[PDB]
């Protein structure tokens, strides 16, 4: 998994 | 009931509320007023784990932490709920934090304090989760800020799960 | 295996089938032929617990209810209900025949209507109310469709054989 | 820890290592080497449960299966995650299932596959060898590279050293 | 229209209608009454065919079976309609069950009995349809239980067909 | 090739282009200069199927219609694509049925209209002249542009030409 | 059966497989050992069809290609090739090992890579360029994931024994 | 360095900072203690460029605008005060509010709006004429309205924006 | 401004506009009337640019071509805008890019074509004339509106008047 | 072409070749046979910038690093490229660590915190998020990026040839 873009 | 992992014994605040059911392995420390429910496992063999004062940790949930040879112990505040079933897996927690029921949270994961994640949700290996928001989902995702009312409620879950605990033996 | 809690001490018919490494806990009233699979933890603390007759929990799962305000739905499971293996039942109704699939979570004050087939791994929300004969699935956990007619039959001949699979359990002469 | 069922008791081999908190019932067949960690549940009375050798089963895990019709077989080297719930499926060597996952009745786990965390397998799906599968419900992401293959022949083999290091 | 496949002949009912064109190979049988329209094939080589009665599989269909080494082969029940163009391939139909035109059932598949399957739908390996129910999309969901009405549309479908090939009084 | 149903022999133009392996059976009108080609099924018992002129049916086709509701009717110039399945529907002059679809009863498709590969129109599903409809459900996309519009009108036509080279 | 279309016969290798019903006609080359099932149509007249070695072209399928424009691509089908049931080929090309879904549809100028899966029912629309090695499946067609090699090994065995199948006719 | 266009020289407070290869053409308007970097462009000949106080303008950056039409209504680029736009941006004929972090790498389309205190995530595509609200997260390509900023989040453009000050103070 | 690789000059057409902070490498040809704008990098050394007449590469753009497979041709009354990555295509006549977008190796535009802003257009995509392109991976949209191909006829022929205002 | 900042001057390899336009700025460290391409920029004022031996920094790109707020609890990256690595044009390399020999393809953006393993392709136009852990020998593409699977054996000797191309190029300067 990947897909969270967490912050920025 | 505690259990020894080569040198390691678990280290337990003397006011700390151990129910029944409960396996206590190796290199784990819990503070004072801390109360770990029914068939709860905290196995610090693999890594070590360390929960602080007036945290709860709810029946039939999994602390470990994957081997180390970087790689992250797992770290519970003060104040923390760690709901029903749910898997804390070689992760930081910071305090007055929420962990819904079910959730699973991976290695090197960290949640910010004051922090709600929902029931059932997912947070995989190396994400990092803000202070004072909600977070839910599989995987999960950080929705919004937590509102005061939700903030409120964190500074009284675990206390109250500290008097409830009390109520027992 | 049982805990007082306060003035409570749980109410378990003599027929009700308790595996080991179960813990019953102050308010819970569990009905005749039920059976309470190993590991299950049913916590009436915050609130109470009802179970009807021929119900089954089973094995890891936990029960529990949050604690009550000044508004708060304790838990109340029917009769011929499945909670699966390791099911979070949380402050919720569940109707008669309805199957919770293994690893769900139903929330608080949720409602789920009789003869209903909850998806494993589904998850409920707090309020949500699950009609009656419907599938239902997800997370969160979305009304599927209506169940067919084979599918409720299904049910009404599940939990039953879920208590015969339990009479195994005890007796000498049978 | 161990329990009857009708007929049957269950085959342990001497080897494995059972913890505490652990119940064992009816038809279930382990092999040696083998490590059952604490409040893990294998219930084998609707159907049998198989087990090989050096395979791990986590704390707080259910196995099971559906009333009879696939039992319950689990190869050699497998690593079964925390709380997981594993139903009426076969599962083949040296494959893991993360933590928190769900795999239903007649499912399908090949050799040497990773089942990500939190998933759910559905009846009835046969998941390929070698692979990445994860989601709810899950899908087949890509073939494991490598040091993914090389990192699931160390995982049970290190579990059993793990297990030697308690007291039996 | 007939052809052998190794040792095994098909075994056609002598009531059975069989269109121009068909193609019917190896290890097939086909029960009474059963009607199998133009340039359709029933190619029974990798793995058995059977058909029961009152079965119509309409025109430019294919029934086929994937390599055997369970795996499952073709079956079709009694007073089943297979739609034109369809694909039918080592499945199992039920008892008055109706596949749209232009769907495929994959291997391992199964229908149960009274059930639609809507037209230009993709049914999956080793998916399982329950009965009395409508089935459709690519990969198909099940939508709902069938109605009174559609249960009575399919008690007559087959039987129609079965009527209408009995009017072939040149090819039969 | 030809078959009887009932009374009913089909009634095919002396032009008309039928390939080998083809069935037109029963209740089939088919027009000038029109060509139905290889193992293409026109199947009119349960109800008529009607073809204008300069029409192509191509391979592997099924016409047919449902019992008696809708007959077949098709018509001057229209492209019937590969392995269509063609059910009890109305299409006019000059549109193209990209192949691979399915149309269903009681379905009509306006002039000088495209239907993607692979699409299926519904039961009923009445799609306007002169646009781009497609998918399954199918569904209008957008209306058809100039270039679009010059190629029907040499579709069908040159498939006659294609036609006319045969034997 | 073959068929001329002005001055092209088909060229059919001697080894090569046509079932009854089938119609070959004009330009078209095919390949030793391939395999021609029942009805299937193989039609060039529009532009050329070039089917490799060991290919097997499944019954009810029809291959053609698109009015050439001399301001286009004829359809190449490479060795061991398996094109599924019904399927429809149109001016595409298809690279090695690969197996093409039964009733799917490939359109003008669409290439598949060698050693690749096409699912059952798929349309893969005009000019799409499909990579080697994949799995590519819907309706539009969309690549979901790399094969692995035992998949590939797979294709490799798998229409091997499809030519022997036709040996026994 | 600077360049005329037309009957148009910058005008650029003498605070500004204006690292080794901007060029900065026309019209052009930088305010007090702003700082643009390396590389970056700044063509005011379409239409005029107006930058507030304390802003980043990052390396490897373009600003323009589409050619004004005699119509319908161009927007020139309009940037507020402690606004930073991050690394190989394309601002064009936009206006961006004060605070606002536009994320490296994104692209700012003509009379688009970018609110006050908002964040647009790295990488994003900001479509003409597109509105974003204030104290919101914005990414993606095209870009979406993800949520509204925590407190903490916006806490950091206040914090952030004195900081890119201090650091060209240095040079 | 202007830089020699191996035995590779420009060869730039006295009317050819350079802005200040262009760097122009070895095998590249530039038209009359087109206009180079700051900063950007043509990069001739590993195969051939091309550039016809009248077309604008705007400011911060980037074109280079891969090892010696296409190179670098651009027809006449191309607009290649900011910040684009022009590396190893085809661009036809009055085309336009939109800026921040990626062109890879043998990819083609056809000409009168729109390339959406921030598009990415793989390797060996060919793109037809007169249609609206965009997404990463591009793909085609529509047909040009001729009031879209009226506006591509000027678009590079006003970027001549703009560029003849500078040391022009 | 290089800046001091502070106390800091950039130490740059006497083989290492800097086009014009280049500006590298502070602590700033290339190896050898290393290779700036034109109008890159290597700002290293927030956090250091360490490039090793045969690396190449394509035209137009920039690194850099996000502000250190000297927390322990804030894990915070300066920026580290290995050897033979291959920043493709116009990228944006932000606080993130770079293994030998991979490459990142044109137009890309790399966070803070985010870790590319070794023998790695990055596809053009792709954005690899903050505190992402990318695995070696893998293909990792869009945005934002996913791992799409191992790469090849010829893929990997393509990435054994790429940056020392590169090398042999920046010597015919
Ligand atoms: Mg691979
Ligand atoms: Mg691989
Ligand atoms: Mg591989
Ligand atoms: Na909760
Ligand atoms: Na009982
Ligand atoms: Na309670
Ligand atoms: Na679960
Ligand atoms: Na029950
Ligand atoms: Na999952
Ligand atoms: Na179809
Ligand atoms: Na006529
Ligand atoms: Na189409
Ligand atoms: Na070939
Ligand atoms: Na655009
Ligand atoms: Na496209
Ligand atoms: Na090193
Ligand atoms: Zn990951
Ligand atoms: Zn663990
Ligand atoms: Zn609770
Ligand atoms: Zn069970
Ligand atoms: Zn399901
Ligand atoms: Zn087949
Ligand atoms: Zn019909
Ligand atoms: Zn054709
Ligand atoms: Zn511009
Ligand atoms: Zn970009
Ligand atoms: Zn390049
Ligand atoms: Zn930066």
């Amino acid at each position: 998994w990947v897909a969270v873009w967490g912050d920025r | 009931m505690e259990h020894k992992y080569k040198n390691h014994l678990p280290k337990i605040h003397e006011t700390t509320f151990v129910a029944e059911g409960v396996h206590i392995i190796g290199d784990v420390e819990i503070g004072e007023d801390s109360n770990i429910w029914f068939n709860a496992v905290l196995r610090g063999d693999e890594n070590s784990i360390k929960i602080g004062r007036g945290t709860n940790i709810q029946d039939n949930a999994t602390l470990h932490a994957s081997e180390v040879y970087e790689q992250s112990p797992t770290i519970i505040g003060d104040y923390v709920t760690v709901g029903h079933n749910c898997i804390i897996h070689g992760c930081k927690i910071g305090d007055y934090s929420l962990i819904g029921m079910g959730s699973i949270i991976l290695d090197n994961a960290e949640i910010g304090e004051y922090t709600i994640i929902g029931a059932g949700s997912l947070v995989t290996q190396n994400k990092k989760i803000p202070p004072r928001v909600l977070c839910m989902g599989s995987p999960a995702k950080v929705i919004r800020e937590l509102t005061e009312e939700e903030i409120e409620y964190l500074k009284n879950s675990a206390k109250h799960n500290i008097e409830l605990s009390k109520n027992y033996r």
